[PDB]
C-alpha cells in the first residue's frame, strides 16, 4: 500500500490556502502523520586506488588520535 | 508495520484495541458492531481500525531465525 | 455594565453523567469568550508528565531504534503531576525532584519444550509480544520514603511495544519530566474538550395528521414523541438537547417553515475525556486554577512595576 | 573480544582475526555482516 | 525578564496608550478584552497577534476622559478574577453535591 | 462613494482588482504610491479576518 489517510475540511479559514498551499494541524503532525526515512547506502573498494602492499581497510597499530 | 499508539486526529488511545479487535473478529461480528462494542464513536477514530494492514507478521519471516 | 450580583444570581453548573474518565456538564450563564479560554487551557495547559529521553543497550530487533525512542513517548505515566518541579534548565542527571526512572529488558528465547504443532506462537514462544508490564519503576534516592507501591506505573500495560523473535533482545532506560501540553503533543491530558450550544427546536405551527412519520425520521433518533391525545399521533419535543442538527427538515419543500431551528444564546456544554492522569473533575478544577493564577502574575506584575 | 562476523547463507559465527580468506570456514558461501556491541547512546524522542 | 511592557503613544498620552504582553495567545487577549469592553469609560480595546513565531501579543486601550488606562486594565484584571473565584466555588460545590448523591444513590 | 464613506453597491471584482478605474487603481494617482500600496494591505488583511 503506497499512502496514508488523512481528514479534509474544505474551507478558506486561513488565507493561506491558495494556488496549492495546504495547512495541517500540529498535533497530529506529532501524533506521527506520515513520518519518513531513507536508506543511502554508500559503497568502497580500496582497490580503486592502486597503492602497494597488501592494503585493507582497519585501523592502525599507531595510537589514533584518541577520539 | 505495527499498530500506533494515539489516533492521528483527536488522541485517544488505540494501541490497545487490535488484540480484541481480532478476538470480537473469532466471534464473528461485522466490522461495523466490532468496532462499537469496543468503544469507538467519531469516526475519525474508527478508520484507524477499519484501514490497518499488519507488516511484521509478513515482514518477519525473513527473520535471521535460530 | 458589569455587575457581579446581577451576574451571579444566574450562574448555574448542572451535571449530566460522570463515570470513570468522562465527564459532561451544563454551563449555563457564561459569554463565549471564557467557554473558549476554558477548552483551549484544558487541550494545552494542565501539566502533565511523559518520557523524553531514552537510552539504548542492545536493539536488536525489526523495529529500528530511532522509532521505537519516538514510539515511546506517547506512553502515559501514571503519577502526580503536582509533586515535582518544571526541569531545572539542563541538568540532564537533575534531581530526584525532576524525574522518574524506568527501565525495560526482555531478552527473548525459544520454548523449552514444545509440541509438534506450530500453530500459534504462544505454545512455540515466551516474551514475543512486547508489552508495558515488562516495563518496572526505578527509585531514585529517597522515592521509597516518598510514594507508596502500586502507584509508579503507564497506564493500561497492555500497550503492545514490539514484537520478537527467538535471539532477539532490547534494553531501555527511561527518563521521565515534566511539562506543559503545548511544548509538544504528548502531554495533552485528555482526548476531546468542546462544547455545543443546546439546540432549540420550536414548532412555529402545531405539527400534525401523518407528519409524525417523517417528522420522526427527520431528526435524531428520540426528539419528537409522536404522542396520541385520541389515538391520533401528534408531534412534541422529547428531548430538544439530543440532536446534531442533521438539518435533513429542508429537503421537504414544504416541512421549511412548520417548524424552526436555532440555537438558545449562552446554554454551552462542555464534555471532558481524560486519558487517566487525573479523573477530569480535578482536571477542571486545576485548569480554572492556572487562569486565576496567571491573572494574578500580570497584575502583582503592573503592581510592582509601579 | 575482538571483532565478530556472520555468515550470511547459513548463520554461524566467523570472527576473522588474521590476514586471510573472507569464506566462512564452515558455510561455503561467502559473504559477511557485523554484530552489535551492547554500547551506551542517548536519544531523544520528541 | 519583562512579562508586561508598555509603549507611550506619541499622538497623546494616558488615554489611548498600546501594551506589550508577553508569551500569550488567544485565551487572555480574548478573554482580557471581552472585559474590559463592559467599562464604560473606554472608547476602543482591541487586541492582535504580532507575530506567529512568537507568543506575544498587543492591547489597545482608549478611554474617553484624561483618566490614563491603567484603570480601567487593572480594573478589568481584578473583575476576571473575581469571576473565576466564584464559578470554581460553584463548581466543587455541585462536584461533591452529585458525588455524594450518586453514593447516596447506590446505596 | 462620496467622501470616503460607500453608499451603495457592493465591491466588485473592478476595483480592487487591476483594472482602469478601480479604488486602488485611482487611490496611487492622486495621493502617490505609499498609501495605494497600505490600502491594498490593509483591505486584504480585513478581508481575511
Amino acid at each position: 500500500p503506497i499512502g496514508t489517510n488523512a481528514i479534509v475540511a474544505v474551507i478558506s479559514y486561513t488565507g493561506y490556502d491558495m494556488e496549492d498551499a495546504m495547512i495541517v494541524n500540529k498535533a497530529s503532525w506529532e501524533r506521527g502523520f506520515a513520518h519518513g526515512s531513507v536508506y543511502k547506502s554508500e559503497f568502497i573498494d580500496l582497490s580503486e586506488k592502486i597503492k602497494q602492499g597488501d592494503s585493507s581497510l582497519v585501523f592502525g597499530i599507531k595510537p589514533g588520535d584518541p577520539r | 508495520m505495527i499498530i500506533p499508539v494515539r489516533c492521528f486526529t483527536c488522541g485517544k488511545i488505540v494501541g490497545n484495541k487490535w488484540e480484541a479487535y481480532l478476538g470480537l473478529l473469532q466471534a464473528e461480528y461485522t466490522e461495523g458492531d466490532a468496532l462499537d462494542a469496543l468503544g469507538l464513536k467519531r469516526y475519525c477514530c474508527r478508520r484507524m481500525l477499519l484501514a490497518h494492514v499488519d507488516l511484521i507478521e509478513k515482514l518477519l519471516n525473513y527473520a535471521p531465525l535460530e | 455594565a458589569w455587575d457581579q450580583d446581577r451576574f451571579e444570581k444566574n450562574f448555574r453548573v448542572d451535571v449530566v453523567h460522570m463515570d470513570e474518565n468522562s465527564l459532561e456538564f451544563d454551563m449555563v450563564g457564561i459569554d463565549a469568550a471564557i467557554a473558549n479560554a476554558f477548552r483551549r487551557i484544558l487541550l494545552a495547559e494542565v501539566p502533565t508528565m511523559a518520557v523524553e529521553k531514552v537510552l539504548v543497550y542492545n536493539n536488536t530487533s525489526i523495529v529500528q531504534d530511532e522509532i521505537l525512542a519516538h514510539r515511546l513517548g506517547l506512553i502515559p505515566i501514571h503519577a502526580d503531576p503536582r509533586l515535582f518541579e518544571y526541569r531545572n534548565q539542563g541538568d540532564e542527571e537533575g534531581t530526584e525532584i525532576d524525574t522518574l526512572q524506568f527501565r525495560l529488558q526482555v531478552r527473548c528465547t525459544r520454548n523449552p519444550h514444545a509440541a509438534k504443532d506450530s500453530s500459534d506462537p504462544n505454545e512455540l514462544y515466551v516474551n514475543h509480544k512486547v508489552y508495558t508490564r515488562h516495563m518496572t519503576w526505578i527509585p531514585l534516592g529517597n522515592q521509597a520514603d516518598l510514594f507508596p507501591e502500586g502507584t509508579i506505573r503507564p497506564v493500561h500495560d497492555d500497550i503492545l511495544i514490539a514484537q520478537l523473535r527467538p535471539g532477539q533482545e532490547i534494553d531501555l532506560l527511561m527518563h521521565c519530566v515534566k511539562g506543559i501540553g503545548k511544548d509538544h503533543a504528548k502531554f495533552s491530558p485528555v482526548a476531546t474538550a468542546s462544547y455545543r450550544l443546546l439546540p432549540d427546536i420550536t414548532l412555529l405551527e402545531p405539527v400534525e395528521g401523518e407528519a409524525a412519520e417523517e417528522l420522526s425520521r427527520c431528526f435524531s433518533p428520540g426528539v419528537i414523541e409522536v404522542q396520541e391525545v385520541q389515538g391520533k399521533k401528534v408531534a412534541r419535543v422529547a428531548n430538544p438537547r439530543l440532536d446534531t442538527f442533521s438539518r435533513e427538515i429542508f429537503r421537504n419543500e414544504k416541512l421549511k417553515k412548520v417548524v424552526r431551528l436555532a440555537r438558545v444564546r449562552d446554554h454551552y456544554i462542555f464534555s471532558v475525556e481524560s486519558t487517566g492522569v487525573l479523573p477530569p473533575d480535578v482536571l477542571v478544577s486545576e485548569a480554572i486554577k492556572v487562569l486565576m493564577g496567571k491573572c494574578r502574575r500580570f497584575l502583582d506584575e503592573l503592581d510592582a512595576v509601579q | 573480544q575482538p571483532m565478530i562476523y556472520i555468515c550470511g547463507e547459513c548463520h554461524t559465527e566467523n570472527e576473522i582475526k588474521s590476514r586471510d580468506p573472507i569464506r566462512c570456514r564452515e558455510c561455503g558461501y561467502r559473504i559477511m555482516y557485523k554484530k552489535r556491541t551492547k554500547r551506551l547512546v542517548v536519544f531523544d524522542a520528541r | 525578564k519583562t512579562a508586561l511592557e508598555m509603549v507611550q503613544a506619541a499622538g497623546t498620552d494616558r488615554h489611548c496608550v498600546t501594551f506589550v504582553l508577553h508569551e500569550e495567545d488567544h485565551t487572555l487577549g480574548n478573554s482580557l478584552r471581552y472585559m474590559i469592553m463592559k467599562n464604560p469609560e473606554v472608547e476602543f480595546c482591541g487586541y492582535t497577534t504580532t507575530h506567529p513565531s512568537e507568543s506575544k501579543i498587543n492591547l489597545r486601550i482608549q478611554t474617553r476622559g484624561t483618566l490614563p488606562a491603567v484603570e480601567p486594565f487593572q480594573r478589568g484584571l481584578n473583575e476576571l478574577m473575581n469571576v473565576c473565584q466564584h464559578v470554581l466555588d460553584k463548581f466543587e460545590a455541585s462536584i461533591k453535591d452529585y458525588k455524594d448523591q450518586k453514593a447516596s444513590r447506590n446505596e | 462613494i462620496r467622501e470616503g464613506e460607500l453608499l451603495c453597491g457592493v465591491l466588485d471584482k473592478a476595483h480592487y482588482g487591476s483594472s482602469a478605474y478601480g479604488l486602488v487603481h485611482c487611490c496611487y494617482e492622486i495621493y502617490g504610491g505609499e498609501t495605494s500600496g497600505k490600502v491594498l494591505t490593509c483591505l486584504a488583511r480585513l478581508f481575511t479576518a
